[PDB]
C-alpha cells in the first residue's frame, strides 16, 4: 500500500516469503519437486 | 452465502405444514444440491430429505418438497406427535454444507396439568436447608406460571421438559431454611 | 448393522486441549468421507471440517481452518478430534458423520450419538444428594452441581420402570438442581463430570 | 472500467461434474479473469493450451469465454484434444 | 533438454556446469523454462 | 499415542535365515521412512537401510546391500527384516527407527525397545540353577548356560523390593554364571531361549 | 470393449489378436474385466 511500513506486519504490508503447506496427502500439482537446472556453455572456451 | 429459516413455525395433528429454506446456492450440475435434517430434542439429527426429488430408505414418504429458484420448501403431509421436532435445510452445491438458522416445529393437540408436593427431609434440615419441591406435569401448552404461599411467595424453575409420554412436565425448588419453613405453605399453580 | 459410536462425554478447564474420538464399524472405512459437525445448545449446525481414511486429505472450512485439526487411524477406523487453546465459548456438542452410499461424498448419511464438550473455570464442583407426603410415589433431591449432564439411577438400577426424572432447575447462585422420582428405594446418583457417586434412601 | 472479480467457483469448487454426454457449459462474461487464483483452488494433472500461453493469459481480453465441466476416466484423457479420436472423442464430446 | 541431447551428452565438452537445486510446487514445473512468466519465473529464479 | 515394539529375541545357528518383525501403530505408517540400526557388542550404532511403507521404494548402506534386506507391509503396519547365510559375526542388537515429525525424512526420530539376535553354533545349552551366615538375605545360583538373555525373577515376580541381580561371569569352560540376592522364597529362573523354567527354593 | 471402438473392428488392423474361451458362473461376469477383483480376476483369469 500507499503507507509506510516497518519490522512488523500491516494492513498494506506482509512478509513476503511464504511457506510451503507441502503434505504428503496432496494429489499430482501439490506434491514437492526436485528440480536441477545443469546450465552448460559449449563453445569454443577453453573447455574444463 | 448463508442460509435463513423461519425460526417458529405452527401445525395441527393431521393436518399439512411447509418449511421454507432461502439463501441457497446453484453450481455447474444443477441446483438439486439441497438436503434437510431433522433433529429431536437430545438426540442426534436424522437425515430425512436428500436430493429433494429423492428419498432415504427407512423414512416415512410423508416428507417432500421441491425447488422453486434460490428457495425450496419441506412439506408434510399428516402431521402427528413424532413429527415434533426441529429441522434443518443444508445445502452442499460450492463443496461446502451449510446449515440454516433453525426451525421450530409446534403442533396443536389436547391441553390440566398435574401437582404433586413432597416436604424436605430431616438430612437437609441437618445441614441447615429446607428445599420444598412442587412438580408439575401432564400439560400440553408450552407455558406454566408457578408460585407458592406463604401471601404470595429465593425460588427458581424451569419451563421446558422432556417430552417422553407425549406431555410437558416443570419443576420448581423453594429454597428457604430450617428456620423458615417450620416457621409456617402450600404450591399455586396457573396455567391456561 | 453399522455403528458410528463415538466417544464419552468430557469437561476440561480452558486451556487443556482435550481429545474427542469415535469408533465406527459396519462399512469399510478406507474410501467414505468422515467428518464432524459443531452445534451449540440452542443454535444450527457448523461444518468443521471432513478427513479421507485411506489418504488423510482433509477439507476445512474457512471458519475452522485453524482452530480444529481433525485426525483418523485408518488401522483401527477411528477418527480422532484436536483443539488448541481452548476458550470458555468452545463448549458445544459435536456431532460425527459419514459420506455413505446415500448420495454424493459431501452429503451427510449417517451420524453419531454425539458428544458433549464441556469448558468452564467453575472447578467442576460435586453435587449433594438428599432424600424427598405422597404415600404413592418417593423421589430424591440432587443439588449445588455446576455440570448439568449429571445421571441418576434408583436401587443400583434394578428399577427401571415407573421412573421419572424431572429436568434440572438453575439457582440464583449459579447452581443447577434436579428431582428424580419413583412409582412405589435407595436412589443413586452417579456424577461422571465431577467423579463423585453418592448414594441415598428414601 | 470493471472490478467484479470472475466467479471462478462453482466450476472448479463444483461438487458434482455433469455426465460427457451432457457436458455443462457456462457463460461467462463482464468480469475480470484473474487465472492466478485457479492454480490453488486444486491440483492440476494437465494443463495443456493451445493457442493462448498457459503463463501469459492474465493480460488478454475475451469476448466470450465458456467452461465445459465433465468427469472421464483416467486411460482416455488423451482423448480430450483437438483432433483426436476415441469413443469420447466420436460421441461424448469433440474438440474442433 | 535445451539445445544438447539428454542421451548424447557422455561425448562432448563444457567450459563450466553449475547445478541449481530448488524445489518447487508440482503445479508450477511448467514455470522453470526460459521465457515463463509466474511468481517463481518473475520473483524466485528466471531462465533466461 | 504413537507406540513402535519390534518382535521378541532370537538366537538361531548360522544359516537358518531367521526373521524379525517390527510393529507400530497411533500413526499413519504411510508417510514416515522406517528403517533400521544395527548395533554389535561393544561397538557404536550402524545403519543398515530404510524403507519407505507408502510403495516399494527402498533404500539400503553401502555395506547393507546384499547383506541384509528390508521389507515392509502397508495394509498391516508392519515392517519385516530378512537375513540370508548367517554367519557368527551377524549377532548384534537391531533396533527399529521412524521418520517422525521432528525433523527431516532421514533424521531418525523414535526408536523401538530392541530385539537381540544371538548367531552360534553352541545349539542353545540347557542351563542350570542351584540355591546359595548371612544372619539377612538369600540368593540363587545360575550356570552352565550358553545365551545371555536370561532372565531370574523371585516368587513368579510377586517379589520386588530388596531384589538385585549382579552381573554374569564367564567360566573357563566356556559357560556363563550369574546370581540373583533378595533382601529377606522360590527363585524363578526361566530360560527363554529355551523355554525352560525351573523353581527352586533356598 | 476396451480401447476398440466395436463397429470399427471390422476395418482397423491389428498385428496379433488372441482370443480365449471359458465358461463361468452367471454371478461373477462382472469379475472379468480390466481392474475388476474376484475369485475368477484374481485366480484363474487376470486383465491388465
Amino acid at each position: 500500500g500507499n503507507r509506510p511500513c516497518n519490522g512488523v506486519a500491516g494492513p498494506n504490508c506482509y512478509s513476503p516469503l511464504q511457506s510451503y503447506g507441502f503434505r504428503p496427502t496432496y494429489g499430482v500439482g501439490h506434491q514437492p519437486y526436485r528440480v536441477v537446472v545443469l546450465s552448460f556453455e559449449l563453445l569454443h572456451a577453453p573447455a574444463t | 452465502s448463508a442460509l435463513t429459516q423461519p425460526r417458529s413455525v405452527s401445525g395441527s395433528l393431521g393436518q399439512s405444514v411447509t418449511i421454507s429454506c432461502t439463501g441457497i446456492s446453484s453450481d455447474v450440475g444443477g441446483d438439486n444440491y439441497v438436503s434437510w435434517y431433522q433433529q429431536h430434542p437430545g438426540k442426534a439429527p436424522k437425515l430425512m430429505i436428500y436430493d429433494v426429488s429423492k428419498r432415504p430408505s427407512g423414512v416415512p414418504d410423508r416428507f417432500s418438497g421441491s425447488k422453486s429458484g434460490n428457495t425450496a420448501s419441506l412439506t408434510i403431509s399428516g402431521l402427528q406427535a413424532d413429527d415434533e421436532a426441529d429441522y434443518y435445510c443444508c445445502s452442499y452445491a460450492l463443496s461446502r454444507v451449510v446449515f440454516g438458522g433453525g426451525t421450530m416445529l409446534t403442533v396443536l393437540g389436547q391441553p390440566a396439568p398435574s401437582v404433586t408436593l413432597f416436604p424436605p427431609s430431616s438430612e437437609e434440615l441437618q445441614a441447615n436447608k429446607a428445599t420444598l419441591v412442587c412438580l408439575i406435569s401432564d400439560f400440553y401448552p408450552g407455558a406454566v406460571t408457578v408460585a407458592w404461599k406463604a401471601s404470595p411467595v429465593g425460588v427458581e424453575t424451569t419451563t421446558p421438559s422432556k417430552q417422553s409420554n407425549n406431555k410437558y412436565a416443570a419443576s420448581s425448588y423453594l429454597s428457604l431454611t430450617p428456620e423458615q419453613w417450620k416457621s409456617h405453605y402450600s404450591c399455586q399453580v396457573t396455567h391456561e | 448393522q453399522m455403528q458410528l459410536v463415538q466417544s464419552g462425554a468430557e469437561v476440561k478447564k480452558p486451556g487443556e486441549s482435550l481429545k474427542i474420538s469415535c469408533k465406527g464399524s459396519g462399512y469399510t472405512f478406507s474410501y467414505y468421507w468422515i467428518g464432524w459437525v459443531r452445534q451449540m445448545p440452542g443454535k444450527g449446525l457448523e461444518w468443521m471440517g471432513i478427513i479421507y481414511p485411506g489418504d488423510s486429505d482433509t477439507r476445512y472450512s474457512p471458519s475452522f481452518q485453524g482452530q480444529v485439526t481433525i485426525s483418523a487411524d485408518k488401522s483401527i477406523s477411528t477418527a480422532y478430534l484436536h483443539w488448541s487453546s481452548l476458550k470458555a465459548s468452545d463448549t458445544a456438542m459435536y456431532y460425527c458423520a459419514r459420506q455413505g452410499d446415500l448420495g454424493d461424498w459431501i452429503l451427510l448419511g449417517y451420524w453419531g450419538q454425539g458428544t458433549l464438550v464441556t469448558v468452564s473455570s467453575a472447578s467442576t464442583k460435586g453435587p449433594s444428594v438428599f432424600p424427598l407426603k405422597s404415600t404413592a410415589a418417593l423421589g430424591c433431591l440432587v443439588k449445588d452441581y455446576f455440570p448439568e449432564p449429571v445421571t441418576v439411577s434408583w436401587n443400583s438400577g434394578a428399577l427401571t420402570s415407573g421412573v421419572h426424572t424431572f429436568p434440572a432447575v438453575l439457582q440464583s447462585s449459579g447452581l443447577y438442581s434436579l428431582s428424580s422420582v419413583v412409582t412405589v428405594y435407595i436412589c443413586n446418583v452417579n456424577h461422571k463430570p465431577s467423579n463423585t457417586k453418592v448414594d441415598k434412601k428414601v | 472500467n470493471i472490478t467484479n472479480l470472475c466467479p471462478f467457483h462453482e466450476v472448479f469448487n463444483a461438487t458434482t461434474f455433469a455426465s460427457v454426454y451432457a457436458w455443462n457449459r457456462k457463460r461467462i462474461s463482464n468480469c475480470v479473469a484473474d487465472y492466478s487464483v485457479i492454480y490453488n483452488f486444486a491440483p492440476f494433472f494437465a494443463f495443456k493450451c493451445y493457442g493462448v500461453s498457459p503463463t501469459k493469459l492474465n493480460d488478454l481480453c475475451f469476448t466470450n469465454v465458456y467452461a465445459d465441466s465433465f468427469v472421464i476416466r483416467g486411460n482416455e484423457v488423451s482423448q480430450i484434444a483437438p483432433g483426436q479420436t476415441g469413443n469420447i472423442a466420436d460421441y461424448n464430446y469433440k474438440l474442433p
